């Protein structure tokens, strides 16, 4: 499955953190 | 860690906090669902009849 | 009624029983009998002691799956009390005697028969079945349907091997 | 060696279980001693016998449902080809079974065999369940025997108070029995829910349905 269960804060928080680290650490527009 | 063949994730340090949040969230949700339900009541010897009511 | 069976499965050392009747069920402490089933015949257990109102304590824990039962044995020859001139009439004795005369009946009512017992006369059950009987061992022992099924199947076996034996000869 | 078997083998508790002892207990607090035989020739002896029988189903019924020993789950009757089904022995009340995909149909108990008001036919052939033997829930009446030891004490004291007020008129004796018997009833009713325990969730259909979803 992929249910969040009772609480969904953790999934959203970890998605945001992983995505923001991916964006900052490897900027898409410019060379890293 | 030293002498370790595999790393450790960040969620390891706060799985406890995540579990606590889950517990409180399920408590709140279950309480809200319980309060949402209505049950209705009538006093014995009511001198009134539900069938016509 | 009179008998209580208990199957011990490890660790447990205290077993309880319940004889029929008001209060305890047995008049005297000597009336309790403990028997153990060894898988072939009921033997008399040893080492048991009375450590409760109806709970007995064994010296060692019983093996898993061991089956024992508890019986109440009452005197079958003499009345419990005798009344004689010049003595206070004792209701305690009077009550005990009636229980004694009853407690022997439940013994007989539950089929508990003394050793060396055989009825001297022909008995008929008036069109009633006999159930739950394993195959007999001695020639003088009765046989049930299972043995009859075994013999009937064997007759079918000799019948069918006759058919295979006689048929392939028929081609010559 | 040792003395545990020797000393306490003589010990006697003599708990009360016979119907006569309840009558003898009911025959106290009133004067005369109890009767030795249930039948006897004393008028008050059978008068106490009547009280025990009457107060039996009154107490066993509580308000609505009785205790756990009066529970009788799903039955099957399969009414005969002759007609309606006859209710077994004496039943305090009859309720419909509540399984899934079972529409609500009226069941009412007349003398023995039941009656359906909506059909108005004293025989009930058509309202039989699909391949089901009209599953329903009912409540037998156990005799004075075949009951726990505590309920025997509860019924005796309650009957004793009713006998005293009918027989005698004394405030002190009556007040104690009514108060003390009510103490035992609550002290016994408390464990009824404690036995066969049930909780908010699972049992409540809407709570279990909410529990399965979003989880």
């Amino acid at each position: 499955s992929a249910q969040n269960g009772w609480q969904g804060t953790g999934a959203q928080a970890t998605n945001h953190l992983a995505n923001k680290l991916a964006q900052v650490l490897f900027p898409a527009q410019r060379s890293f | 860690s030293y002498g370790e063949d595999w790393g450790r994730p960040l969620c390891e340090d706060y799985s406890g906090d995540l579990f606590v949040v889950q517990f409180l969230s399920e408590a709140v949700a279950r309480g809200a669902a319980l309060m949402a339900d209505i049950k209705y009541l009538i006093r014995p010897g009511a001198q009134t009849d539900v069938e016509h009511f | 009624y009179s008998y209580v069976e208990r199957t011990g499965d490890g660790v447990a050392t205290t077993f309880n029983f319940a004889f029929t009747g008001k209060g305890k069920g047995y008049l005297l402490a000597n009336q309790i009998y403990v028997e153990r089933w060894d898988g072939a015949s009921w033997q008399s257990a040893t080492g048991w002691s009375l450590s409760g109102t109806n709970q007995i304590t064994f010296l060692t824990p019983l093996a898993n799956g061991q089956v024992i039962r508890i019986r109440r044995i009452a005197g079958k020859d003499y009345p419990f009390a005798q009344f004689e001139p010049g003595v206070m009439l004792d209701m305690a004795s009077l009550n005990n005697t009636f229980i004694h005369l009853l407690e022997i009946t439940q013994e007989l009512l539950d089929g508990f028969y003394p050793d060396g017992f055989y009825l001297k006369q022909d008995l008929n059950m008036g069109w009633n079945k006999i159930v739950n009987l394993m195959p007999g061992t001695d020639g003088g022992h009765a046989v049930n349907k299972t043995q009859l099924d075994t013999l009937s199947s064997h007759v079918d076996d000799v019948d069918q091997k006759h058919t295979i034996w006689n048929d392939r000869q028929d081609q010559q | 060696q040792s003395d545990t078997p020797s000393i306490m083998a003589e010990s006697q508790f003599n708990s009360l279980s016979t119907k006569l002892d309840a009558v003898n207990l009911c025959m106290r607090a009133i004067g005369r001693s109890g009767v030795d035989n249930l039948t006897s020739g004393d008028l008050d002896a059978e008068d106490a016998d009547t009280m025990i029988d009457i107060v039996s189903q009154r107490l066993q019924y509580n308000d609505g449902k009785g205790w756990w020993f009066n529970r009788e789950p799903r039955w099957s009757f399969a009414p005969d080809s002759n007609g309606e089904v006859v209710l077994p022995n004496n039943t305090l009340q009859v309720l419909q079974a509540y399984t899934l995909n079972t529409r609500k149909i009226d069941i009412t108990i007349r003398a023995g065999r039941l009656y359906s008001t909506t059909l108005h036919s004293f025989d009930v052939s058509p309202l039989v369940g699909p391949d089901g033997f009209i599953w329903l829930d009912l409540m037998l009446m156990l005799p004075f025997e075949h009951m726990p030891l505590n309920v025997l004490q509860a019924i005796a004291y309650q009957a004793a108070a009713e006998f005293i007020v009918s027989k005698d008129a004394d405030q002190t004796k009556l007040q104690m029995h009514m108060q003390m018997a009510a103490n035992l009833h609550t002290g016994m009713q408390v464990e009824e829910s404690k036995q066969n325990r049930l909780n908010m969730l699972v049992h409540n259909p809407t709570q279990r349905n909410f529990g399965i979803m979003a989880g």
